């Protein structure tokens, strides 16, 4: 399925007292760098304080790669570098 | 996912229309646009199209049309200029090439 259409994901930036949650698409076809979804991800939660490093699934389950993005889960908090 | 276009409408011939898209969703660098576009009864064909590096564009239009993208505004857009009646179509905005907008009639006389 993640062949057939692009994957909608929803990110939900920590700390921030209004809990900005995005959703973005994410296409397994193309998307080739881990690296650089973090950085586009960065871009899109409006991250000030640099590239996001952390991002979890709600059972709190690190996210390391990018077939993280593409299993079971298809929601993630992202921890931005001010929180370490 | 829903797009939104705007823009579209009459022209004068050698006159300039710019197109918006606007996504539904927070786009990001990664995110594949394109515009098509449609004669009465035909397929669509593909007028331009952005991945994160490449822009390209059918041969027609190439240097007259330009396919931009705002990410912060979830949007891309078509800015066409020195239109010929040949341009004359319906344009459709894609993103991914799975989402599709609704539309815009452009007629240049």
């Amino acid at each position: 399925k993640d062949f057939v259409r692009p994957k909608l994901v929803t990110i939900i930036r920590s700390g921030v007292k209004p809990r900005k949650a995005v959703r973005v698409l994410l296409n397994k076809k193309t998307a080739h760098s881990f690296e650089q979804v973090l950085t586009d991800i960065t871009e899109a939660i409006k991250l000030e304080t640099g590239v996001v490093k952390k991002l979890y699934t709600l059972d709190g389950k690190q996210v390391t790669c990018l077939h993280d993005f593409f299993g079971d889960d298809d929601v993630f908090i992202a921890c931005g570098p001010e929180k370490f | 996912v829903q797009l939104q276009e705007s823009g579209g409408g009459l022209v004068q011939a050698g006159g300039s229309l710019r197109l918006s898209c606007t996504a539904s969703v927070n786009i990001i660098g990664g995110n594949h646009w394109a515009w098509y576009r449609q004669a009465p009864g035909q397929q669509r064909d593909l007028v331009a199209s952005l991945s994160r590096y490449n822009a390209n564009y059918a041969d027609s239009v190439k240097g007259r049309f330009t396919i931009s993208r705002d990410n912060a505004k979830n949007a891309a857009y078509l800015q066409m200029n020195s239109l010929k009646p040949e341009d004359t179509a319906i344009y459709f905005c894609a993103l991914e090439n799975y989402y599709w907008g609704q539309g815009t009639q452009v007629t240049v006389s």
